């Protein structure tokens, strides 16, 4: 499962 | 059918800054919060949890969107000259919309 920082 | 709550984050700081997992096409289908970025808007709202999952972004159903293509949506909510504030729609359980 990706997961990502949204700054 | 989902119990959801709609939580507003108003741009108090230079960043959004939430780490979400997930997205169409994997078994977590629709953005979960995993971690807040200590400092920015996400954190100063203090109604965005661990575990939230995204339903809508200013009304805007996430469903279908895969992981990068939500990301977007969101980076895109944050960085608007529309408004001063994101509405995100979460709830803390696995039922969609």
């Amino acid at each position: 499962v990706p997961v990502s920082w949204v700054y | 059918e989902p119990t959801s709550t709609l939580v507003r984050v108003r741009k108090s700081a230079a960043t959004l800054g939430i780490a979400i997992e997930g997205g169409a096409n994997t078994r977590q289908p629709l953005p979960r919060i995993v971690t807040i970025q200590r400092g920015g808007s996400a954190h100063n709202c203090g109604q965005l949890k661990v575990g939230h999952v995204i339903l809508e972004v200013n009304g805007q159903t996430l469903r279908g969107k895969e992981h990068k293509e939500a990301a977007r949506i969101i980076a895109e909510a944050f960085k608007t000259k529309e408004r001063d504030y994101i509405d995100f729609l979460v709830t803390e359980f696995n039922v969609m919309l």
